[PDB]
């Protein structure tokens, strides 16, 4: 929740085969905490040995391609499946539904440690951008740069360093290379007020929710109400369902040194919003808070607006 | 009471359905069954059903088709931060779909008309007023039966996962991690889904298309989802989970949760005459549909100034900001920008959407090659803002156009601001 | 010749009047039973009382063989499928009858075949 | 002790999409800018060549069932009529840190499981493995039916560092062999290159160009999809190619496919050639499946008798555990 | 021993999509430069021509459906006014290794197959069916409707070896016949080419270039495309045709049906022209299947009797046995 020193951009970053699905009712971009879960690995992958910290990310989608198909004359779509070997015999059995998609995503991570205190600038930025070329990010891999004009740019920018209108100046220099994205924030607030707004017979947030990012037609008693802006469903985190068990008491945990936790997730209200219409970056940053008393554990932007 | 003078319709369905496969001395032996079992040992045939499979509320068969282990069916319910929706609190309509070992439909469907106005579907646990003379039996039946309904909501007890049911890992603020194994929300998904097949298409559903095509017009909430996908769970043969009935195959359907520009690409600017040359020419095909929003309810009344204050500037905001990324996304991958047959109009107005540095550039080529300032394009960006919003000669008789006109001034001003830094 | 043999020819075919020539009744009201004379009769009921007469067991089996392959070459004329599989392929076409022809339905063998045959009917 | 009970291994050497472009055979060196092979429909109409049953074939029953054709609309990718050869370009990262799962539920079959990994690269280095790599990166057996008939295919590959080629290779795919798996010193250079990037420092990394002289116009493959409900309509399409941004591409996994192809181990035959590496290796044209559970010779038995009980297996079959732990999957 | 429950061959003789452009005869040695046939969209007016059955066959309701004519909006393709030949071409190329399968379940099933196939080839190799083939490559039989009414066709064969042209062939497609199959002098080596390519000695990759005299304006047919005509407006497209790239072209399935229509052995009539081989040997415009499953001479009864019960069909029959398996396709299940 602490306000980074320092927003090292990681570029223009094509990722393949990804995640599309990411939740139970989205099927779109992947979750936001992929995003979230992918920073922290490469915390613990590189920040370590760099004695910095990692916190956040700038979710952009410079573009996006699913694996779909619009099946013949139908309102829907369908997914791109992929053939899997065969069993003992030559069943072909198991079909599992699982999308994918090819997004061209670049991250904007929010330092904490000694970047400039004890290490140089250009240094830990490129470090942790050829360290991030060997892992993957929501699912898929993370292709490396083969094409022509070789751009390698890690801006490691600072930001409590400097005078206001040169700080001002870095905020719209970084904002030049977020050229044609689109950053997605959290809008909670919205989706309650939202909540309130139509609470005359029954306030569920699931039915706010399933009301608010359709198209809804209504005529005169003939058009359709102004789109408020580019919402979308996304997972908001995780809710438990079952208290907390011991290392290994729960059968087949995927280790058996921390706590295990049966959860269900959560569908909170996203925008996609041009990274022009933000004050500063450091305002769009995804950071993972968690609440173990109850259940709650929530990835979400803190200072969105 | 439920159990003899409610629930012997409900017993003697049975016996009635075992007549219409009659046989000589198997229909004989079935009816002799059913008679065992349905005058009054209805309890022991409910114990049997209760002992067949077991009741989920959130079962994690979805997850994988051959992954076996716990799907317990608790309360999701988080009554935390006011932004968080979920399947924590549906109260009516939560479907239990239990589908954990469903050999025999009919386990579940024993006491399922009892509790619509009876206090037996929720005497089925506990405050037994008719579990012991619902059987009519000695303690063994009422005993039998009283473990089989309470084995409809008896969880496996030892928790269990599966290597191929995706167990996570939260971090912790300063602390040791926490492994989290979601399960699938399959009364939830359910939930959405009938809200979205009672939405898209059934009764009220075409009386609304009647209501948009002809004369008559009844505004109502009636909505289209567009782009949803369709996830098929099980396939070929949909046995996971209950509730994936015969038109239900499976057939859990997503919403859309795309990208800003989650579509194709397609453009009409190219380095040209007929597309860089026209030096104010405005368009889109997303841009033309959010201006014929924007302009479509193009007036400032007084009780509708409560919301035109922002639902008036936000149509010019994304009219912007759509112009921006329309210009961002031209000069991105195409390099062309020199001379050529037929480029003249396209670098004094094309000083937005330029190439780069040519290869025959001169000394003093920051003017004939790329000039360092957006000259020609505050001009057009004007005469958009003018042609977009047809102004009259009483436009300003309040502050609502006057208004309106500033904030255009203002934004051409920034966009000036911000494309003058583009040459460098 | 077996029997369900002509039970499908019995189904399948058009039903006609007026197609059966003189040398083809000539043999077959001296050759059937002593019931039913068959003359400007429709091929459904000639072909339901002669599998009829030959459940109810009067007449014998090569009788019924030589009439069912009379009543099959007097007959050009068929229904039309809605739903021809290609086997190898694994692939189903259904028949359009705008085109034609059959356009492409599905991926499917023979069980996805009899579920379509099933839901939407066998013949057009 | 026992088996872990969940038991996983990432993927090392991921292949990207094998994007297509055409273009001749002279220009095959200034080849950044050839035009791709679009993806198009054309309809096809055919009569009935299945082999239909034996029982519904009657004389004028057949000719009834020929007179209406059945009709489809495919999708093709054809070389432009002035274009003569086939550019098939991806990038190959080699990740390395093999035998590391990604996911173990014991921790001393975990340190059991690193030090019998250990223990192997110890003994004998990853040069066979990687020689076996390194032939199918050399011929090019990643243009699958793109390749036959062609009568010139060779690979362009490339190690590229920070974004700059670092070293580069030019193979000659018809002359290497499909079948037997034969040495060069190019070869064991390369292998030596995938070696290292196959052991624990980090990725290496590939762009590999492939250009086919197929032919002046002819027919290109891409990979096909799985669709599983081609629709409830008239328009239905039965064969539809993969494409990226309007460019006809070959799937990732059908590449990482292709390169797994190097185990000849499996005990039923000795002259088919070598199958991908599967656990009960089962090719997926054939439609069987070698190294069943009836014999010891699949990869679970084998994992589990080398690292639990120690019984150590032959030479070629602990090659083909440590390539299906470079393969990665989930047990 | 029974057929393998997969066995799937690909096609061994592979034709490009024949594009098809204009020009001018006797300057036809330097036309790599003529303009193609683009499809023009031209606009028709039809009227009521369809047999009536006798309910409609009234005295004012076909006075009423003859005011009411039927307007549609057809694709079109014809010479330019000032050329009057049309060149089609393609380039086809024979892979060869005939008789082994892509994809075959069974091993004790296609290691007998390619005994019987390898039987078959070093008793009589492919010279009879690259004799057919190489018939219907120099008589014109790809040009389908292009080349009835036709003046003088003439067909130019290249060999590309590896760019460079190796060897050339210039057949008159009219003054050899499009019935009988007699032998020529200059054919020979085009069939001996063929041979090789299919037996495997060498790459062969054939450039056809067939020239047409049409007339002057004319109409050529290039292939037709599938349409869902599910409505109609005032007037809809109701015909298109093949185009790759802004320019005519044949399928390229369809002029590979006119290069294997060698089938002259089907037991009906070898004498009124071949046809193409496949199996229960069919053609849509007859509407009747020669090689009846009835008999014993269709492809799918004649395989498992050569390769199961080794029953060795007629030498004529084997032909067609071995030009079915170079057609391609997945027989046996």
């Amino acid at each position: 929740v602490t306000d980074p020193e320092a927003l090292l951009l990681l570029p223009r970053l094509s990722i393949q085969n990804a995640n599309a699905i990411s939740s139970p009712l989205t099927w779109g971009f992947p979750s936001p905490g992929a995003f979230t879960g992918f920073v922290h690995a490469l915390q613990r992958r590189v920040g370590i040995s760099l004695d910095i910290e990692l916190d956040g990310v700038g979710i952009v989608c410079h573009r996006f391609e699913a694996q779909i198909s619009q099946p013949a004359g139908k309102r829907t779509k369908v997914f791109n499946l992929t053939r899997n070997p065969l069993n003992r015999d030559g069943s072909t059995a198991a079909i599992v539904e699982e999308g994918r998609a090819h997004l061209e995503v670049s991250l904007l991570l929010g330092v904490h440690g000694d970047g400039l205190d004890d290490h140089p600038a250009q240094e830990i930025a490129r470090q942790v951008q050829e360290q991030a070329g060997a892992m993957r990010l929501a699912g898929g891999s993370i292709l490396p740069w083969c094409n022509e004009r070789f751009p390698a740019p890690n801006a490691e920018l600072l930001m409590l360093g400097g005078s206001d209108e040169q700080r001002r100046k870095n905020q719209r220099r970084l904002t030049r290379r977020l050229l044609p994205g689109f950053a997605l924030v959290s809008r909670e607030a919205l989706l309650q007020q939202h909540l309130e707004t139509l609470r005359t017979t029954l306030p569920e947030a699931t039915t706010l929710d399933a009301l608010l990012d359709l198209c809804r037609i209504n005529f005169e008693p003939w058009q359709v109400r102004d789109k408020p802006g580019w919402l979308v469903p996304i997972p908001a985190g995780y809710n438990a369902l079952s208290p907390l068990y011991l290392p290994g008491e729960v059968r087949n945990a995927r280790d058996r040194e921390t706590p295990l936790r049966f959860v269900e997730n959560l569908f909170g209200l996203g925008e996609w919003l041009s990274p022009h219409r933000v004050a500063a970056l450091s305002d769009l940053l995804w950071y993972h808070h968690a609440e173990p008393d109850k259940g709650l554990y929530r990835w979400s932007t803190p200072r969105f607006v | 009471q439920e159990l003899r003078q409610f629930i012997e319709s409900f017993i003697q369905e049975r016996l009635q359905g075992k007549l219409d496969k009659l046989h000589p001395d198997e229909d004989d032996k079935r009816q002799t069954l059913l008679a065992t079992h349905r005058r009054e040992a209805w309890l022991a045939d409910a114990a049997r059903r209760v002992g067949q499979l077991q009741l989920v509320t959130h079962t994690l068969k979805p997850i994988h088709p051959d992954a076996r282990g716990s799907n317990l069916h608790s309360l999701p319910q988080a009554p935390g931060q006011p932004g968080l929706a979920g399947s924590h609190e549906l109260g009516d309509r939560l479907v239990s779909d239990v589908v954990g070992n469903a050999a025999a439909l009919d386990v579940f469907k024993f006491l399922s008309l009892q509790y619509q106005g009876k206090n037996l579907l929720n005497w089925l646990t506990e405050d037994s007023a008719e579990a012991v003379q619902a059987l009519s039996d000695n303690a063994e039946q009422a005993r039998e039966w009283r473990q089989a309904f309470i084995g409809i909501t008896a969880v496996k007890g030892a928790p269990a996962s599966h290597s191929l049911a995706k167990q996570l890992y939260f971090p912790l603020p300063g602390s040791g991690y926490h492994l989290l194994a979601p399960l699938f929300p399959t009364s939830l998904v359910h939930h959405v889904h009938a809200l979205l097949r009672e939405a898209r298409f059934g009764d009220a559903a075409k009386a609304a298309r009647e209501a948009r095509s002809r004369q008559e017009s009844w505004p109502h909430g009636f909505s289209e989802y567009p782009n949803l996908a369709i996830q098929k769970f099980g396939g070929t043969k949909p046995q996971n989970i209950s509730q994936l009935n015969s038109e239900r195959y499976g057939e859990n359907w997503l919403l859309p949760s795309l990208p800003p520009h989650w579509q194709r690409q397609d453009q009409r600017a190219p380095i040209r005459h007929s597309s860089v040359f026209e030096h104010d020419f405005g368009r889109s095909p997303e841009v033309s549909r959010l201006t014929r929003t924007l302009q479509r309810l193009l007036a400032k009344t007084r009780h509708n100034n409560f919301t035109i204050r922002r639902y008036r500037a936000q149509l010019v905001g994304q009219i912007c900001d759509e112009a921006l990324q329309y210009a961002a996304r031209l000069r991105e991958l195409e390099p062309g920008w020199s001379a050529t047959p037929g480029c003249q109009l396209h670098d004094a107005e094309q000083l937005w959407l330029d190439p780069l540095r040519a290869q025959t550039d001169e000394t003093f080529l920051q003017r004939r090659l790329r000039g360092d300032w957006p000259a020609e394009v505050g001009n057009r960006f004007a005469n958009w803002l003018n042609r977009a919003v047809s102004s009259d000669s009483q436009i300003l008789g309040s502050p609502e156009a006057a208004q309106w006109s500033q904030e255009l001034s203002k934004e051409l001003t920034m966009f000036k601001e911000i494309l003058e830094d583009e040459r460098d | 010749m077996k029997k369900i043999e002509m039970i499908e020819i019995s189904q399948n075919r058009q039903n006609l009047t007026a197609f059966l020539h003189i040398s083809e009744i000539k043999a077959i009201n001296a050759k059937l039973a002593d019931g039913v004379d068959v003359d400007k009769k429709s091929f459904d009921e000639i072909c339901s009382i002669v599998l009829e007469q030959y459940q109810a067991k009067q007449i014998s089996n090569k009788q019924a063989s030589e009439i069912f392959e009379t009543l099959a070459k007097a007959n050009k004329s068929f229904k039309i499928e809605k739903f021809r599989c290609s086997h190898g392929y694994n692939e189903i076409y259904k028949y359009s009858p705008d085109h034609e022809a059959y356009l492409f339905y599905c991926k499917g063998g023979q069980g996805q075949l009899n579920k379509l045959i099933a839901e939407n009917g066998r013949f057009m | 002790l026992s088996t872990a009970s969940v038991l996983a291994f990432e993927r090392k050497l991921d292949p990207s999409d094998a994007l297509m472009s055409a273009g001749a055979w002279a220009q095959r060196d200034a080849s950044q800018e050839w035009p791709a092979v679009t993806v198009r429909e054309k309809s096809v109409r055919g009569t009935i060549s299945n082999r239909l049953k034996t029982k519904d074939r009657d004389p004028a029953k057949l000719d009834a069932s020929i007179q209406s054709p059945n009709l489809q609309t495919v999708d093709v990718a054809n070389l432009p009529s002035d274009a003569d050869t086939l550019k098939v370009r991806f990038t190959l990262r080699v990740l390395g840190g093999a035998g590391t799962p990604s996911a173990c539920n014991d921790a001393a079959y975990r340190d059991k499981l690193l030090q019998t990994v250990a223990t192997y690269v110890n003994e004998q280095g990853f040069a066979e493995l990687a020689r076996r790599y390194a032939h199918n990166l050399a011929n090019a057996r990643f243009l699958w039916r793109n390749r036959v008939g062609a009568e010139a295919v060779e690979v362009r590959i490339n190690h590229i560092r920070q974004g700059e080629v670092a070293r580069t290779w030019r193979f000659d795919a018809l002359a290497i062999g499909l079948r037997d798996f034969k040495a060069d010193a190019e070869l064991d250079a390369l292998a030596e290159l995938i070696a290292s990037g196959l052991s624990g420092s980090g990725h290496v990394l590939l762009e590999v160009v492939a250009f086919a002289r197929i032919g002046d116009g002819q027919e290109v493959f891409p990979s096909q999809e799985l669709i599983l409900d081609k629709g409830d309509k008239k328009g239905q399409k039965s064969k539809t190619l993969y494409s990226v941004r309007d460019a006809a591409a070959i799937h990732s996994q059908k590449i990482g496919n292709a390169l797994r192809t190097i185990d000849t181990w499996y005990p039923d035959e000795d002259g088919l050639g070598p199958i991908a590496v599967e656990p009960y290796g089962s090719v997926t044209s054939q439609g069987k499946a070698y190294r069943q559970p009836k014999q010891k010779l699949d990869f679970y038995t084998l994992l589990d008798n080398w690292v639990l009980r120690d019984e150590a297996p032959a030479v070629e079959q602990q090659h083909y555990v440590i390539a299906n732990l470079i393969r990665g999957g989930v047990f």
